[PDB]
RNA sequence: UGCCAGCCACCGCGGUCAUACGAUUAACCCAAAUUAAUAGAUCCACGGCGUAAAGAGUGUUUAAGAAAAAAAAUCACAAU
RNA sequence: UUCGCCAGAGUACUACUCGCAACUGCCUAAAACUCAAAGGACUUGGCGGUGCUUCACAUCCACCUAGAGGAGCCUGUUCUA
RNA sequence: GAACAAUAGUAAGCACAAUCAUAGCACAUAAAAACGUUAGGUCAAGGUGUAGCUUAUGGGUUGGAAAGAAAUGGGCUACA
């Protein structure tokens, strides 16, 4: 159910005082907006500390811990392919919903009337 | 503009009359391939551009086609979508809907009657068969066109062919077809040759950046390579030049099994390996299965280098690099 | 007009252009139609298939019983002398 | 750019194309090359079909020519895997048997293993932020990584020599002093891997 | 931006001959060359000498048919004797153009010590390529 | 002549091609008058008050006015 | 139907008055003088150390290679002459 | 002054594009790039408007044009 609208702006008729004071009027566009895209934060961050950890404890030599070496390397691997690949599907699939594209479209074949 | 064309035609046919006179030629056999030869030698311009050089045709290939008066003298415009502004582009999407309905009803009956008796005609693609462009299309209604408009036209033709094909259908759409040409990238083998009693020697011919060489190979002699009359250790100090013209033949296992002569000019030293090493795959692709061959295309072995030095340019210093350049 | 809107739901150009034209317009307007600038409105159903195929085929009728109408009134004409 | 994009690469890989007969997805994708009519840029000066032609010698040999030089960035290279060669023959019968079972002589396995143990695990760029540059540690790529390896080898055999030292010669030390892990360079990934846990911190400044 | 012997687009009224509408990039592929002999040729001798030449006769042709000439010059050199080729306006009475070409031909003749014919192609008005 | 000398009711003019200064030629307009200065005549709102000048921070009454036809005072919630 | 207000802009929520538990106060509220405008809304630009998307292909960052800036010369500027 | 499941735009022309060149394609490069912007550059290429000189601001002959306190640009050769 959507907030009621009845007594809340600042109108000639309206006996009260307002509730809302909109910015920009509150008619429906007939455009969605575009999907804002994901701010990024580091990767690898904790197979990065334990090998970190490895190196401080055995004096940085490589030859002593080759797990953690390698298992940083995988995780970088699949951050690689993870902003590579993940950022067409993110593109295109929205899941439940459609592209804004589409969204815009079908708006426009059944535009709001602020007119007549 | 019409009389236009009634005249032009008559002086085209006086003209062709009076030129095969003089070009001493029966008029009657007289060809278009006969008119240009008798222009390019009457009038002999040299242009780069071809289409500028003098011209005698028929004026309807010179002339571009005319959309015809649109209606009659009292004023009533012919085809009922005149008013459209585009007749013939709407006429087309309007005969072309028209059978697609056709074909839905005609199935819909056959569907209730208990038959399928159609086939899918929808896979040419061995004809290697393509749409028309949208400059063709244009061409065909005589009216410019949008490339939305192109794009719906085409997706109806598409929803026709997708169902069952009538005769009357598959001839419609195939209208709309046409056929790209032969796509094979297959070689032609130079055929072997057989030379005063010695058997089975074959030429090629390399070009790399301004060396030419010209390479004959004999199978049935034992491996050795002579270049400009000398041998190829000689010639090529350069490990690397050898290993080049290596290449081809430890490729196809050839490496003992012929004999080679060659000629190289220009270049440097780089360049003419380059140039035999091209020349020598050529030359031994008569020995060798049509598959190898594939192989050997696929290896890069075939391909001249297009690779070629640069010219300088004015105001510049090496054909890329800028005089250095200064903010302030 | 078999329909007075066009696929916007605004009114279809063609009826504010051809009062501006002086051209009369005939057209069938449903119940969220403007009538005013139509010359010779029919209210009535834009939206069902019967009331389209209805509505077309009078208009055809009319139309080809007019034409006919004078062809005969001509032959009419030509015999008179 | 002589090439359009339409042109492929060439597979030079003589093994690929004598034995197809054991592999579906393959035939079925070498057979999508040809057939496709898909033109392929001619086959390179530097790379062969040569048996004998490692691709990490060549990139190397590559990194050191000055000017156009190929014939003395190659010629430098030959001597030095003869001169590493060599130093290990010379290490080879002035030993005893257990370490004649130990000692590699193979110039091209010392190479690669040498190159391996000197390549970084992690790096560092520059980020700005809030008007300071903080050097923060970044994961590498793969072939940034062996490029850092190679550069390192090859400044520090250029530097830091006396100049009547050859090249082939330092270039050997090292890399021989690389295989067992004591040379300069694997100081230098050691700074490095160092100066990498003093900002670990600065981690969180790295935003992919 | 590129200025040489170029006809600026106008409000698009303004007539153009075949010649003008052609900037210089142009020449030896759509348009020819408005002169010919055989001095620029890689082997061969006083180009310089009928530069001046041709400088001359456009200068003077220009003088003596005022008002009646409709495009540049054309001139053809052919083994010691130059053939100019003129498109003409027709402004004057044939007398007019009759006593200038003799005149003419008479004095270039006497003038470059070489016997100089002259071709007039008349034209009802300046031949418009393009615009207009 | 050259942002000088000067001009103008208002807008503005004069920086080297000034119909605007100064003089000449031509013209225009009034005319035994013609310009300038100053006073008049005339001229503001029966118009307006969200954003331009203007609804007075709030309510009650006084004085003064309007009543011009039809009815009403009153129930969840954070007055004081 | 009423009432309260408003007669260019500045000067001016100011100067003088009256009143006020206010004493650097509130209220009321001019003129000389200066200007030929001052204002209100919009329009198209341009701009924005404004936000959101998308990019840069020798290109900004990340990165690669060779140089300049230091030396001697060569040649041009600026000064000084 | 757009929306293509189309809502007011058609438009010739010039640019872009295409073609031409670099001797076969292709690609690249070259060439091309309108209208305008910077009162950008050039009266010393030549030509010219306006204004200036005319036994000179014109035409000739002979000889002189130095130079490095300093600052700097671009190059060359290097430092092996
Ligand atoms: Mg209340
Ligand atoms: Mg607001
Ligand atoms: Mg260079
Ligand atoms: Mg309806
Ligand atoms: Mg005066
Ligand atoms: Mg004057
Ligand atoms: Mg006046
Ligand atoms: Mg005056
Ligand atoms: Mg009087
Ligand atoms: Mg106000
Ligand atoms: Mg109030
Ligand atoms: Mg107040
Ligand atoms: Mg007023
Ligand atoms: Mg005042
Ligand atoms: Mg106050
Ligand atoms: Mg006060
Ligand atoms: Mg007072
Ligand atoms: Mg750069
Ligand atoms: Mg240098
Ligand atoms: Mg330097
Ligand atoms: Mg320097
Ligand atoms: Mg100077
Ligand atoms: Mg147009
Ligand atoms: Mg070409
Ligand atoms: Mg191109
Ligand atoms: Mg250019
Ligand atoms: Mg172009
Ligand atoms: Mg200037
Ligand atoms: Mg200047
Ligand atoms: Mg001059
Ligand atoms: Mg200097
Ligand atoms: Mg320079």
């Amino acid at each position: 159910a959507t907030p009621s609208l009845r007594g809340r702006l600042a109108r000639l008729g309206n006996p009260r005082r307002p509730i809302l004071k909109p910015n920009k009027p509150l008619i429906l566009a007939n455009h969605v907006g575009e999907r804002r895209r994901e701010k990024g934060e580091a990767t690898c961050i904790t197979e990065m500390s334990v090998m970190m950890a490895c190196w401080k404890q055995n004096e940085f030599r490589d030859e002593a811990c080759r797990k953690e070496i390698q298992d940083f390397f995988d995780c970088a691997s699949r951050a690689e392919a993870a902003r590579k690949m993940r950022s067409i599907q993110e593109n295109l699939g929205e899941l439940g919903s459609l592209p804004p594209k589409k969204l815009n479209k079908l708006l426009h074949r059944f535009p709001n009337k602020p007119h007549v | 503009t019409v009389d236009f064309i009634k005249k032009q035609i008559e002086e085209f046919n006086i003209g062709k009359r009076h030129l095969a006179n003089m070009m001493g030629e029966d008029p009657e056999t007289f060809t278009q391939e006969d008119i240009d030869r008798a222009i390019a030698y009457l009038f002999p311009s040299g242009l780069f551009e071809k289409r500028a050089r003098p011209i005698m045709k028929h004026p309807e290939e010179i002339f571009p086609k005319q959309r015809a008066i649109q209606w009659g003298e009292d004023g009533r415009p012919f085809h009922f979508l005149f008013y459209t502004g585009k007749q013939s582009y709407y006429s087309l999407m309007h005969d072309t809907y028209g059978k697609l309905l056709d074909v839905e009803k005609h199935h819909n009956q056959l569907r209730a009657k208990d038959l399928l008796a159609e086939k899918t005609k929808i896979l040419k693609d061995p004809i290697g068969s393509r749409w028309l462009i949208k400059e063709e299309l244009e061409e065909m209604l005589v009216e410019k066109l949008s490339d939305q408009d192109y794009a719906q036209f085409i997706r109806l033709l598409e929803r026709l062919s997708a169902l069952p094909c009538g005769a009357t259908e598959e001839d419609f759409v195939n209208r709309f077809r046409r056929s790209i040409p032969i796509q094979s990238k297959k070689q032609l083998i130079e055929p072997l040759q057989y030379d005063e009693q010695g058997m089975a020697f074959s030429r090629g011919e390399g070009k790399r950046k301004t060396a030419k060489a010209e390479v004959v190979v004999y199978g049935q002699g034992s491996g050795r390579i002579d270049v400009n009359g000398v041998d190829y250790l000689l010639y090529f100090p350069v490990t690397q030049d050898r290993e080049q013209l290596m290449f081809p033949l430890h490729f196809l296992d050839r490496l003992g099994k012929h004999d080679m002569t060659c000629a190289v000019s220009g270049g440097g030293r780089s360049a003419q390996a380059g140039a035999v090493r091209l020349a020598m795959a050529r030359a031994l692709c008569s020995f060798v299965t049509e598959d190898e061959v594939e192989w050997m295309r696929q290896a890069g072995l075939l391909t001249a280098d297009p690779r070629v030095r640069e010219r300088k340019k004015p105001g510049q210093e090496g054909a890329r690099r800028k005089f250095t350049w200064k903010k302030r | 007009f078999l329909h007075t809107l066009n696929n916007v739901f605004e009114p279809h150009v063609a009826v504010r252009d051809a009062a501006k034209m002086n051209i009369p317009t005939v057209g069938i307007v449903d119940t969220n139609c403007n009538p005013a600038l139509i010359t010779y409105p029919v209210p009535g159903n834009d939206d069902s298939p019967p009331a389209v195929r209805l509505f077309c085929r009078l208009f055809q009728v009319a139309i080809s019983r007019a034409k006919e109408k004078r062809r005969q009134v001509e032959a009419l004409y030509r015999l008179q002398g | 750019s002589r090439y359009g994009p339409e042109y492929k690469d060439p597979q030079i890989d003589k093994e690929y194309y004598r034995k197809p007969l054991a592999e579906q997805t393959e035939e079925e994708k070498y057979e999508r090359d040809f057939k496709k009519t898909q033109l392929i840029k001619a086959a390179p000066a530097t790379k062969t079909s040569s048996v004998f032609e490692d691709p990490v010698i060549s990139k190397f040999t590559n990194m050191m020519m000055k000017g156009g030089n190929k014939v003395l960035a190659r010629s430098l290279m030959t001597q030095t895997l003869e001169a590493v060669k060599r130093k290990q023959f010379a290490k080879y019968h002035a030993a005893s048997a257990e370490e004649q079972a130990t000692i590699e002589r193979n110039p091209y396995t010392i190479f690669h293993q040498a190159l391996k143990n000197c390549e970084p695990v992690i790096g560092l760029v520059p980020i700005l932020k809030g008007g300071h540059f903080y050097q923060v540690p970044v994961p590498l790529a793969d072939r940034r990584r062996r490029f850092l390896a190679m550069k390192w080898m090859i400044a520090e055999c250029r530097e830091k020599k006396h100049r009547r030292v050859l090249m082939p010669e330092k270039l050997s030390q090292e890399l021989l002093e690389a295989f067992h892990n004591q040379g300069p360079v694997i100081k230098r990934k050691h700074d490095m891997h160092k100066m990498a846990e003093a900002n670990r911190a600065l981690a969180h400044y790295r935003w992919w | 931006k590129n200025r040489a012997a170029r006809v600026r687009v106008s409000k698009g009224d303004k007539p153009v001959t075949y010649e003008e509408a052609h900037a210089p990039h142009y020449i030896a592929h759509r348009k020819g060359w408005l002169s010919l002999h055989t001095g620029n040729l890689d082997g061969e001798d006083h180009a310089a000498e009928r530069t001046v030449e041709d400088v001359f006769l456009r200068k003077f042709m220009l003088g003596t048919f005022p008002g009646c000439l409709a495009d540049q010059l054309v001139l053809k050199r052919r083994a010691n004797q130059l053939e100019i080729c003129a498109l003409v306006l027709r402004q004057l009475p044939p007398h007019k153009f009759y006593f200038l070409v003799g005149y003419s031909e008479t004095l270039l003749s006497h003038f470059y010590k070489c016997p100089v014919h002259l071709h007039l192609q008349t034209v009802p008005s300046k031949v418009v390529y393009k615009y207009i």
